């Protein structure tokens, strides 16, 4: 043996369950609140359904300038009107 | 068929030139004393 | 709030957990048909 | 929706519930 | 000139060395407190 | 074993076989260098990427003319 | 010629399962 | 025209999107990590029984009764590589884990070909995400799907006269 | 508070993993 | 007494996670590749680069999430978050492919770490480290796949992105346009995984049909002792079993256990060799004599020439979508196409 | 002259000689076709 | 006995005949150096060093020596096309010869050093058994790299005392050999200036001669000396063979993407000039310049050097050839004679159409033109019942400027369409196909070979680096595990720590 409880142990304990009964269902929450609330849109940069194209365009804003990616980029975003 | 020319000699010295070293090795160990 | 092992069964544990990813697995069979993804 | 789903929790536990049981009372499992 | 690519480079620069500065930090540390039983 | 006249001339250069500094010695310079030289290695290979990019330095075959 | 070498070295591999065979060296309980 | 076989399959099937397949995939990607995992595991522990200037081979004699290494070495290297609980300690539950692991995998590949015979085919995903407006948004299955064409649209160029192939 | 290479180990990977299911589960309701 | 092994100390203990001074390495790489491709899975596009949707936030499947390479302007651009290209900006990284790179390199690294861990661990045990020798294949494959073939075409764009339809993608490109299936060098690493799958399959049924009567349980199992001196199946049958089925049989155990390491780890090696050349279009494309033959009469067919039409197809169908930086426009007259299809 | 004390003699089994003939003669199998082209 | 693969372990103690295999090994590499120069000899054609240059003939070597300064025969011809030159001793056959010379008295010192293997000089003065100091070895022969890497630069590359190196202008139309000064900015750390070359020489032989003298004078710390066993002679060849390897791969990829050691008049072009049409931009550029300044279209083009126009061609790509289609260059799309001039097509209406152009990844690639805008206006059609842009239909015509069709314009459609299929690869070339029978399917240059042999191999030395470094670590056991190893070593929770008996 290594020296710590085994795990069989430690997940049929009372202790155990009355922390993650908290803990579990709590970031299982925030996870879904990162969604819902669309903040995962936001901080990775993922397209809503209403976001890969302007009305009429067909064109995909593909990315075709190394060094001013990041500026083409905010281009195509911006013309998302 | 239009093949390359080199082919013959290539496959047959691929073949032989490891073979033979095989050979050489084999039969020396048989030779030995037991 | 005891540090106890055993205290609660550990094929209980087990069936509960093993359903809880059935339903979490469940759920993302049922969006493969509906919203983003369900080709609709 | 909610009737299938509390269908299902309620056929899904019977199971266990069972087993459950008859741990407690000392059963023939 | 400092290009904003080199100073792109000294910050990539600290921040490995603040990682791996943090990390050796922190396994001395614990080596220190938590050691092995041996006379 | 056999001596030779260049073996005789070259004999002390073999000689210490084995022949260590005690503990640690120069390893801390040593581990310095090597820093150091981790350093030049990501510089020249990020200018050869154009992730570092300087004044003066084209990297390009119209570096110079 | 090709044909020749392919058909060549197939028939060396066939000589070579059947002395591999019948001509290994047989295993020995010590 | 084992490759040929191979391509056509792909477009008239997808069966790269199919789970017997990548099961299949499993089972011979598995078998191959676990074959060399096993014998450089066995290989690893192998009793010293031989000097350096010959092979580690003779150390072993056909038919002794003793084991030729040390498994419990063995255990205690690949225990601690990963964790104590994921390596085999008892040698008869590791040799049928050898055993099923290609073989169950390579039954479902087999299966794959069988029921793909019977066109229950590959997942097909071809323009499953569709934006606000209805535009479709291609995934990586959209660019399987074109290569498939390619493939679809050239074989048998001579054969087929009517709009969709059946079979 | 004292923590094990074990407890820290087995939470790096199953805190992020419940966070990230909870997240999927959320989208399973998105519409276009 | 001195701080280097005081830490070597604790580095060292024997606990439920071993973690050794190549820990340092593996564990932080190891976490943020798997974390990287987790993350960019579950919520990153690959609209900006490919014109893909990739994440289960946009509606793919396990089967269809990918972290996609960058685009093919970004060349090899290390593509670092602080680099020239993102400038820092976290949001503009994700969105040019960064996460490929993250994952690729941390990934890379942590190899590395993987296998001085299996030589650490072996070295403090004392067992030969034939474990990471072993090891050097999948290394082999990830450096030449992942790294040296997209440094030999135009950029990251062209190696596999990472994800299960795309690599099913990155296949039927390498049929397409390498011929790869013609290249004896995969050929070799083809009879390595399948004859080390083969290996697998029939050693593990022989021993288990071969064992000895060590119990009266008829489940065999727990008739087996980790500490026993006895091998635990009959050698001495299992060869007369396969000199009569087969004609030849394994009688040396220790080089039966080498042999199964041999055949996968060369094989995956041989496939690493193929993989390097196509990184500079050095394919195995054509035989020349067939080409020679058939441009002069056509009448004259075989499975070879069948199989480049099919690739012909598969360039000229997937090219424009495949490969959007080209701006192919291919009307609807110059796709080649049989009859009818 | 005195002796070489660091010389061996060199083995190699039938079985080992098979084994190394199969390779040899598979390989040949194998890429002769691209030899000839 | 040994096993097969173990023969030359016999040499591990044995430092005179190590010596004498490594003498061997010499012999036969500075002979393969001189032999391959003498076929590259036998077979190159000197005459056109525009169309025919050394890369196109599958030169391996001859580049290798021109690179450093080795540019004449002692037949009187120059790789940059001159005649009557004095090349001295050192023209090609001067240094093949040198090489043919040296293995000899290699191969002599080699039987010498076997027959004669038992000196003093490789014994301990204590122990008397055979020991190679090898740390101090390191430090004498890195001390000699660094004088050598230091006379190498100052004096070769300056020109100081030397030739200097091959050098050439952003387009390699002008290539010679040059005395090249350092540069001591950051600019030398550019891969395409030849002087950051020399100041590397300078300076990495300085630091070299002051390790060298370091490694000499200081004995190693007793800890990594035992860390990395090196009383071991097999130390040394586990961190020799990752050197090595490191160095392989650096070669590999600034013969690949290109630096000023890989000279485009030397290897060829690369691929990323294809990829990025960077032949085709400075030839329009030159063209708008002398249209510009009031030269016609044909007097524009006609001023275009047909080496810059053969540039701009993909069977110069060294990203379109095959792993078994052997041979030079021109034993695929021939021996290039002449640039047929700049095909300029247009359609009935007169509006220029611009033919799209191949890509290396594909082997063959459809006939599509648009016009400027990238609007489709004409194309080969596969199947013809539904064609709108055929040729035929659009009144395609084909016109030529510059080169041997200067002036000529072609209206029937077989013939407009068959310069439109050539206009895939670029500009458009005459070939002799006949003297070498060559079958038009295109190869690598040696720009491509190298990069593909040198990959190749330090990917296998990487192998053979974790195989030796495992052979140095693990020597201890690796006939096989103790045969008493102490279960307790193995199984859990007896010692603390992993290995250690003294934390039990
Ligand atoms: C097994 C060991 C196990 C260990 C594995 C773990 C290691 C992980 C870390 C390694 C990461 C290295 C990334 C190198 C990125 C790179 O290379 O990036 C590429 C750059 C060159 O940049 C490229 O250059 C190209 C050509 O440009 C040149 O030519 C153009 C056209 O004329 C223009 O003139 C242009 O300005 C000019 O620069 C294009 O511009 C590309 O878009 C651009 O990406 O080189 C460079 O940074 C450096 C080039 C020299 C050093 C390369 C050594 C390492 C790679 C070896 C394999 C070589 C592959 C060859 C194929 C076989
Ligand atoms: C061992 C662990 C480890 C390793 C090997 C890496 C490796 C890498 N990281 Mg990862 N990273 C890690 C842990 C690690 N990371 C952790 C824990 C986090 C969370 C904080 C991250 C978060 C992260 C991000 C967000 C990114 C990376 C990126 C990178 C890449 C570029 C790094 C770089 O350029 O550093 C440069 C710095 C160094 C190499 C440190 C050098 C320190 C030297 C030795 C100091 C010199 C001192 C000298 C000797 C003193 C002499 C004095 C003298 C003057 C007198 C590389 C693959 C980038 C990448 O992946 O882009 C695609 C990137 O964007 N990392
Ligand atoms: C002012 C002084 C000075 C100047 C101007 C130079 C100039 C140069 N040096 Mg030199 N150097 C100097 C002093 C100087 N040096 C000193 C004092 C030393 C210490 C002895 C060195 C040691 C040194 C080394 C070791 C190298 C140089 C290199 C170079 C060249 C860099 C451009 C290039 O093509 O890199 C191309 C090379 C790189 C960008 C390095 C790549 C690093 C890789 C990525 C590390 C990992 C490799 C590993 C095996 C894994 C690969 C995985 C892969 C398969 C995917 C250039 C000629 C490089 C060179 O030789 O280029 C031909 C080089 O490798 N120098
Ligand atoms: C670094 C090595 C190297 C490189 C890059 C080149 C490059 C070149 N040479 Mg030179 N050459 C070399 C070394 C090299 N040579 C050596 C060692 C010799 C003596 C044999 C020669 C003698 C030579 C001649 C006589 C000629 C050339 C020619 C050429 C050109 C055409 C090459 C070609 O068609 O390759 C073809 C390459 C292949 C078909 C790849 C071979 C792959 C092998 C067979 C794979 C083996 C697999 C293995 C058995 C698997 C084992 C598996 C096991 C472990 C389980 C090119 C410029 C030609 C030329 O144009 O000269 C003017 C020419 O006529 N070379
Ligand atoms: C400087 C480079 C170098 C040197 C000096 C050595 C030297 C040694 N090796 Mg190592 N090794 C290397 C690199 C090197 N190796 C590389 C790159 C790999 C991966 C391919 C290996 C993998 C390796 C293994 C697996 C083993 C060794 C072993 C040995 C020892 C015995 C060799 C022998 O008797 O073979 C005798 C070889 C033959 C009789 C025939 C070999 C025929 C080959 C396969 C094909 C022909 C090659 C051709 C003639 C040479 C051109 C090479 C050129 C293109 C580079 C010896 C100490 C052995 C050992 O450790 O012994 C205890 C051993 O088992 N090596
Ligand atoms: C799979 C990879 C791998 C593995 C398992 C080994 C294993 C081994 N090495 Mg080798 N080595 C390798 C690759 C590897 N090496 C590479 C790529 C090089 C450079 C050429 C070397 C150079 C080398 C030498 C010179 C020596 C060894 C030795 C050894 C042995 C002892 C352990 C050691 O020294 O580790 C070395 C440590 C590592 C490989 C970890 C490196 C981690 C780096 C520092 C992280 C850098 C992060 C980077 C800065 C991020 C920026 C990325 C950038 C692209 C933006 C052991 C057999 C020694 C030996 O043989 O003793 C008998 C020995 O002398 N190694
Ligand atoms: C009951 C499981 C259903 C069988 C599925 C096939 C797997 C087992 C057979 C493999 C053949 C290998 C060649 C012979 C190898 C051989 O000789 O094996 C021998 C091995 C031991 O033999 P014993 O004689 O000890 O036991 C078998 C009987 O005698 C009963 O005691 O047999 C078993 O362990 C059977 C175990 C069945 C229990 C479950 C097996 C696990 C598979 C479950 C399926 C899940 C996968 C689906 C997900 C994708
Ligand atoms: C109904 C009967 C069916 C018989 C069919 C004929 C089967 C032929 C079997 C192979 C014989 C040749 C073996 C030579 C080599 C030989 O004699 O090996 C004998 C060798 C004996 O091993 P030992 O353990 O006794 O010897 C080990 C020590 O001596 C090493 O020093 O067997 C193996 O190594 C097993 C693994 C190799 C397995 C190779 C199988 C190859 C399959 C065929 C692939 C070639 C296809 C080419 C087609 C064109
Ligand atoms: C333990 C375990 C686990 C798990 C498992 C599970 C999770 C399960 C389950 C389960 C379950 C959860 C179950 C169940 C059941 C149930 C049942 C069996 C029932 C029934 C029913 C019936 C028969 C009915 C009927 C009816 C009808 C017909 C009509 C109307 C009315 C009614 C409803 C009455 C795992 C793998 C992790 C591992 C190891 C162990
Ligand atoms: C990138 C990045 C980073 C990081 C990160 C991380 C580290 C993350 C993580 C993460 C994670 C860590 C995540 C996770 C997850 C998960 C998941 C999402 C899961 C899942 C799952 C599942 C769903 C399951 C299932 C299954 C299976 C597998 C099989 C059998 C059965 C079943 C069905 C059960 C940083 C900041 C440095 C920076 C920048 C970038
Ligand atoms: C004695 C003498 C002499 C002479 C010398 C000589 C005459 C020599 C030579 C030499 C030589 C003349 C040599 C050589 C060599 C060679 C070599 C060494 C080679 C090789 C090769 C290889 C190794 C290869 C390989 C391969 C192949 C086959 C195929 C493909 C792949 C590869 C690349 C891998 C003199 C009078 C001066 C003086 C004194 C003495
Ligand atoms: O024959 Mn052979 O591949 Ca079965 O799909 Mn219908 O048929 Mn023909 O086409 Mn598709
Ligand atoms: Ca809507
Ligand atoms: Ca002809
Ligand atoms: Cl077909
Ligand atoms: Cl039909
Ligand atoms: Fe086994
Ligand atoms: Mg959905």
């Amino acid at each position: 043996t290594t020296g710590e409880r085994p795990f069989s142990d430690i997940i049929t304990s009372v202790r155990y369950w009355v922390i993650h009964s908290i803990t579990i269902p709590a970031l299982f929450i925030a996870g879904w609140l990162f969604v819902s609330t669309g903040l995962a849109y936001d901080v990775f940069g993922t397209p809503r359904p209403d976001s890969y194209y302007a009305q009429e365009q067909r064109s995909i804003p593909l990315v075709t300038d190394r060094f001013e990616a990041k500026q083409q980029v905010e281009t195509f975003l911006e013309q998302l009107k | 068929m239009e093949v390359n020319q080199l082919g013959l000699i290539a496959t047959a010295l691929f073949v032989l030139v490891p073979s033979v070293f095989l050979i050489i090795l084999y039969v020396q160990t048989e030779s030995q004393q037991k | 709030m005891m540090s106890e092992g055993g205290r609660i069964p550990l094929w209980i544990v087990a069936t509960v957990a093993g359903m809880g990813v059935i339903v979490i697995v469940g759920l993302f069979f049922y969006g493969a048909y509906a919203g983003l993804g369900s080709s609709l | 929706v909610i009737a299938q789903l509390t269908m299902i929790a309620m056929i899904g536990i019977a199971g266990p519930m069972i087993i459950f049981l008859l741990a407690v009372r000392r059963g023939n499992l | 000139t400092i290009t904003p690519s080199l100073k792109g480079f000294f910050i990539g620069l600290l921040s490995g060395a603040v990682v791996l500065g943090l990390t050796f930090a922190v396994l001395i540390a614990i080596s220190q407190i938590d050691k092995v039983q041996r006379s | 074993a056999r001596r030779t006249w260049l073996g005789d001339i070259l004999r002390p250069l073999n000689s210490e076989y084995g022949k260590v500094a005690p503990g640690w010695g120069t390893t801390p310079l040593m581990a310095v260098f090597m820093g150091l030289f981790l350093v030049f290695l990501l510089i020249i290979l990020e200018i050869y990427n154009s992730t570092l990019i300087l004044d003066g330095v084209n990297v390009s075959w119209k570096a110079l003319g | 010629m090709e044909t020749i070498t392919y058909v060549f070295i197939f028939a060396c591999i066939i000589a070579l399962f059947f002395f591999a065979i019948f001509f290994r060296e047989p295993p020995r309980i010590t | 025209g084992t490759f040929n076989f191979m391509i056509v399959f792909q477009a008239e099937h997808n069966i790269l999107m199919h789970p017997f397949h990548q099961l299949g995939v499993a089972g011979v990607f598995g078998g191959a990590l676990f074959c060399a995992m096993h014998g450089s595991l066995v290989t690893s522990s192998l009793i010293r029984e031989t000097t350096e200037t010959e092979s580690a081979n003779y150390g072993y004699k056909f038919g002794q009764e003793e084991e030729t290494y040390n498994i419990v070495a063995a255990h205690g290297y690949f225990g601690r590589l990963i964790f104590q609980y994921a390596s085999f300690n008892n040698s008869r539950s590791l040799h049928f884990f050898l055993a099923a692991w290609p073989v169950v995998g390579v039954w479902f590949a087999a299966l794959g070909i069988s029921t793909m015979a019977f066109n229950l085919n590959g997942f097909n995903f071809n323009h499953s995400v569709i934006d606000a407006k209805g535009n479709v948004i291609n995934t990586w299955a959209d660019i399987i799907n074109r290569a498939n064409l390619g493939m679809e649209v050239m074989h048998e160029r001579n054969a087929h006269n009517f709009p969709l192939d059946l079979a | 508070p004292i923590f094990t290479v074990r407890w820290v180990a087995v939470h790096t990977l199953a805190v992020p993993t419940i966070f990230f299911l909870g997240a999927i589960a959320a989208m399973q309701f998105i519409q276009r | 007494r001195g701080w280097f092994d005081i830490l070597d100390d604790w580095l060292k203990r024997d606990r439920f996670v071993f973690v050794g001074w190549s820990g340092i390495l593996l564990f932080p790489c190891a976490y943020l590749a798997l974390g990287g491709w987790l993350t960019g899975t579950t919520f990153v596009t690959s609209w900006y680069t490919h014109g893909l949707a990739s994440s289960y936030l946009e509606g793919c499947n396990f089967l269809t999430v990918a972290v996609s390479t960058p685009a093919n302007s970004m060349g090899h651009s290390l593509l670092l978050l602080w680099g020239p290209e993102a400038q820092g900006d976290f949001t503009r990284w994700c969105q040019l492919g960064g996460l490929w790179t993250f994952i690729a390199l941390h990934g890379a690294f942590g190899l590395i770490g993987f296998m001085l861990r299996q030589f650490e661990i072996a070295r403090l045990v004392g067992v030969r480290p034939y474990n990471a020798i072993a090891f050097s294949a999948p290394i082999a494959v990830f450096v030449s796949v992942f790294l040296i073939y997209p440094l030999g075409q135009s950029s990251w764009f062209f190696a596999p992105s990472f994800g299960v339809a795309a690599i099913f993608r990155f296949l039927l490109f390498f049929q397409g346009f390498h011929n790869w299936t013609l290249n004896p060098f995969h050929m070799m690493g083809v009879a390595g995984v399948l004859g080390g799958a083969l290996l697998c399959a029939i050693h593990g049924a022989t021993v288990e049909n071969t064992l000895f009567q060590d119990g009266e349980g008829a489940s065999t199992f727990r008739a087996f002792n980790p500490t026993q001196a006895e091998e635990t199946y009959s050698m001495v049958t299992a060869n007369r079993f396969w000199s009569q089925i087969f004609g030849i049989a394994f009688s040396n155990k220790r080089w039966l256990h080498f042999f199964m390491l041999f055949v996968p780890v060369t094989g995956l090696w041989m496939s690493a060799i193929g993989v390097v050349g196509l990184a500079l279009n050095l394919r195995s494309y054509d035989f020349i004599s067939q080409e020679i033959r058939a441009a002069e009469d056509p009448e004259f067919e075989t499975f070879y020439t069948k199989n480049l039409l099919l690739n012909e197809g598969i360039r000229a169908w997937m090219a424009p979508q495949d490969q959007p930086h080209e701006n192919f426009v291919f009307p609807e007259e110059v796709l080649p196409r049989g009859n009818a299809l | 002259m005195e002796p070489n004390p660091n010389r061996q003699p060199v083995e190699l089994n039938r079985t080992s000689l098979y084994l190394g003939l199969l390779l040899i003669l598979v390989l040949a199998l194998l890429f002769s076709s691209y030899f000839f082209n | 006995g040994l096993p097969w693969y173990r023969v030359h372990t016999v040499l591990i103690n044995d430092p005179g005949r190590l010596i004498a295999a490594h003498l061997m090994h010499t012999a036969l590499v500075a002979g393969w150096a001189g032999s391959m120069a003498l076929y590259e000899l036998a077979t190159f054609d000197p005459s056109d060093p525009v169309l025919n240059p050394m890369w196109r003939q599958g030169m391996f070597v001859l580049p290798f020596m021109a690179r450093l300064g080795v540019t004449g025969s002692w037949s009187g011809w120059s790789i940059t096309g001159e005649t009557g030159i004095d090349p001295g001793f050192w023209s090609f056959e001067g240094v093949a010869l040198a090489h043919i010379v040296l293995s000899g008295l290699l191969f002599l010192a080699a039987c010498w050093h076997w027959v004669y293997w038992d000196l003093e000089l490789f014994r301990d003065p204590r122990t008397g058994e055979p020991a190679l100091d090898l740390p101090k070895m390191f430090g004498i022969h890195l001390f000699l790299a660094g004088l050598l890497c230091f006379g190498f630069g100052a004096f070769h590359l300056t020109g100081l005392f030397g030739p200097g190196m091959w050098v050439s202008d952003p387009y390699g139309l002008t290539g010679s050999v040059q005395p090249v000064a350092p540069e001591w900015g950051p600019d030398g750390f550019n891969p395409y200036n030849p002087g950051g070359v020399v100041a590397h020489h300078i300076a990495a032989g300085i630091v070299g001669i002051i390790a060298g003298l370091f490694h000499i004078l200081v004995r190693p710390p007793q800890r990594l000396y035992k860390a990395l066993r090196m009383g071991n002679i097999e130390t040394v060849l586990s961190s020799s063979i990752a050197a090595v390897f490191f160095a392989a791969f650096v070669v590999a990829g600034t013969m690949w993407y290109g630096s000023a050691t890989t000279p485009i008049e030397l290897f060829g072009p690369t691929r990323y000039q294809w990829d990025s049409s960077y032949f085709q931009q400075e030839i329009n550029r030159r063209v708008q310049a002398s249209l510009a300044s009031g030269a016609t279209l044909e007097e524009a083009w006609s001023a275009i050097p047909e080496k810059l126009a053969f540039y701009d061609y993909i069977g110069n790509n060294p990203a379109k050839g095959g792993l078994f289609r052997t041979g030079p260059m021109n034993k695929g799309d021939g021996i290039a004679q002449a640039w047929k001039g700049h095909a300029v097509f247009r359609n009935k209406e007169g509006e220029e159409l611009f033919v799209r152009r191949m890509p290396a990844f594909f082997e063959s690639f459809p006939v599509i033109l648009t016009d400027k805008n990238g609007v489709v206006k004409a194309d080969i059609p596969f199947r013809r019942a539904e064609s709108k842009y055929s040729f035929e239909q659009q009144g395609v015509t084909v016109s030529f400027y510059g080169g041997e069709l200067n002036g000529q314009t072609f209206t029937d459609p077989p013939t407009v369409k068959s310069y439109a299929r050539k206009a895939i690869f670029g500009e458009i070339f005459e070939f002799d196909t006949e003297t070498l029978n060559s079958d038009g399917i295109f190869r690598t240059s040696p720009r491509g070979w190298f990069t593909f042999a040198h990959a190749v191999f330090a990917l296998l030395f990487f192998f053979g680096h974790i195989w030796h470094g495992a052979r140095t670590l693990f020597r201890d056991v690796f006939s096989g595990i103790d045969p008493e190893l102490s279960p307790e070593q193995v199984e859990w929770g007896f010692y603390q720590k992993v290995g250690d008996v003294t934390t039990r």
